[PDB]
């Protein structure tokens, strides 16, 4: 009988060390003489941490202003130029060039600890791949390549406990082969990363005072966004606790109206995660509000 | 305690419907509700055929791009590929392509194939006449359907297919 092998989680400890700890254990023995348990195995923590730092990565990212570091135009993001989408909807969200690209970040990895998957970031799915072709050794590919071994993980280690729910041996046996290597292959890619983080010469950009996840968007600018675009804004923007000025400004100007609810009354919202149907009536109750106020 | 056990395999470009047909064939359900799926997932629903019991081993992919180091993992193992292409969505069907190129890549060397056109319930936003697909399967001796994971529509018989298809090879 051979032993008994499982990867275990310490109660606080960070992603990275934990996988760093795993990477020891999987990597000085000898897998033959040991029968690996995967019960024991915490994916929702080990999901907890690891989206924790996908937000920590993402803050630095725009603390060091890395992406200043990484432009060529003043198009209002990264991924501006590889839009083809013509501001349609694209599983519940347009393309807006305004989007940080730290928010972008965050939106393509963070894990649904709820499903062990994406919440579809899809407007910018395609945009993303696109930059990456054409731009191999950018700090975006480098990140991405992070985070996806991250995801990667996560995956397998389900895999591997579904698999063994189900007796399926050959799956779990080869999985383990794999997760290894995406073990080392992920403390590589951590390595690798530390560079392109460097904080650039020029200065750090003021602080947007009306939104936590969009560049600043002018008025001539956000007029020129469809129903779906300054829908998908709206959305975003409840994310922050207290209303920002950005959605203030869209809000109480009665142009932008018609064309936000029309977005909202299609229904390309309905499938999102993120409690569509409540943000949408708060965005109308908001809304009311705002044009009882500048009835003066 | 069953006769076969095959080993399935969707691939095809992100939110086609890979994942709603598997749901669909699996547990006979469907949610409106956008989730892209990481790296992979399986299901298992047992099928009967002639009248052997057949085990399908489904496994589900990540269709973008970043995913492929994974993905691609899965593809030597499997009996047959089901490549999906969404009817609605222009690229996807121009991409079968490369997912077709990447079946040669990775998979084994006499896989059994599969092209699917999803969400053929969206009448008005479709793009890709059924004929314009039809004779591009034909093209390569693929046998091709149409199908609506959210309407059943096919759905069961795609697979059917893609199974007598594989049990005629064994
Ligand atoms: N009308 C219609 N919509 C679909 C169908 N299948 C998928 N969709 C929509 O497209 C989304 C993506 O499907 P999903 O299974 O996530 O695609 P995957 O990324 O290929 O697995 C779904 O959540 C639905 O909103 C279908 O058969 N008919
Ligand atoms: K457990
Ligand atoms: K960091
Ligand atoms: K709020
Ligand atoms: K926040
Ligand atoms: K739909
Ligand atoms: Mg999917």
């Amino acid at each position: 009988s051979l032993k008994p092998l499982t990867l275990l989680m310490t109660s606080s400890t960070s992603f990275s060390e934990t996988i760093n700890q795993w990477a020891d254990i999987l990597k000085t023995t000898d897998m033959e003489k040991f029968s690996f348990d995967s019960n024991p195995i915490n994916l929702l923590e080990l999901v907890k941490q690891f989206n924790l730092y996908v937000d920590e990565l993402a803050i630095t990212c725009e603390a060091n202003n890395v992406w200043a570091k990484e432009r060529i135009d003043s198009t209002p993001n990264l991924f501006a130029l590889y839009d083809n989408s013509g501001g349609e909807a694209i599983h519940g969200h347009a393309f807006v060039p305004y989007y940080k690209e730290s928010i972008v970040l965050r939106r393509l990895f963070t894990v649904d600890p709820n499903t062990f998957n994406l919440s579809r970031f899809a407007a910018f799915e395609g945009p993303c791949q696109l930059y990456c072709k054409e731009h191999k050794d950018s700090a975006w590919v480098k990140i991405q390549t992070l985070l996806t071994l991250g995801n990667g993980i996560i995956n397998t280690l389900k895999i591997i406990k579904q698999a063994q729910a189900f007796g399926i041996d050959e799956a779990v046996t080869e999985n383990l082969k794999a997760l290894k290597e995406q073990f080392i292959a992920f403390q590589l890619a951590e390595a690798d990363i530390k560079e392109s983080l460097k904080a650039p010469s020029f200065a750090e950009p003021l602080p947007n005072k009306e939104s936590e996840f969009f560049y600043p968007i002018d008025e001539k600018a956000l007029a020129k966004m469809n129903g779906y675009q300054l829908a998908t804004i709206c959305l975003e923007e409840l994310n922050s606790p207290k209303p920002s000025p950005l959605i203030e400004r869209i809000l109480s100007n009665k142009k932008f109206w018609k064309r936000i609810n029309s977005a909202f009354e299609s229904g390309v919202f309905k499938g999102r995660t993120d409690d569509p149907a409540g943000k949408i009536a708060k965005i109308r109750e908001w809304h009311q509000l705002l044009q009882i106020s500048g009835k003066k | 305690e069953y006769d076969y056990l095959f080993k399935l395999l969707l691939i095809g470009d992100s939110g086609v419907g890979k994942s709603c047909l598997l749901l669909r064939f699996a547990d006979d359900t469907y949610t409106e509700s956008y989730i892209s799926t990481i790296g992979v997932d399986f299901k298992i629903r047992t099928i009967e055929l002639d009248g052997k019991t057949i085990k399908l081993q489904i496994w589900d992919t990540a269709g973008q791009e970043r995913f492929r180091t994974i993905t691609s993992s899965y593809y030597r193992g499997a009996h047959g590929i089901i490549v999906v292409y969404d009817v609605t969505d222009q690229e996807s069907f121009n991409n079968v392509k490369q997912w077709l190129q990447e079946i040669d890549r990775y998979a084994s060397e006499n896989v059994n194939k599969l092209l699917v056109g999803n969400k053929c319930d969206l009448t008005t936003k479709k793009v890709v006449d059924y004929t314009t697909a039809k004779e591009f399967a034909d093209s390569l001796g693929i046998p091709f359907l149409e199908t609506s994971a959210k309407n059943a529509t096919n759905v069961e018989q795609s697979f059917m297919t893609m199974a007598a298809e594989i049990k005629k090879r064994m």
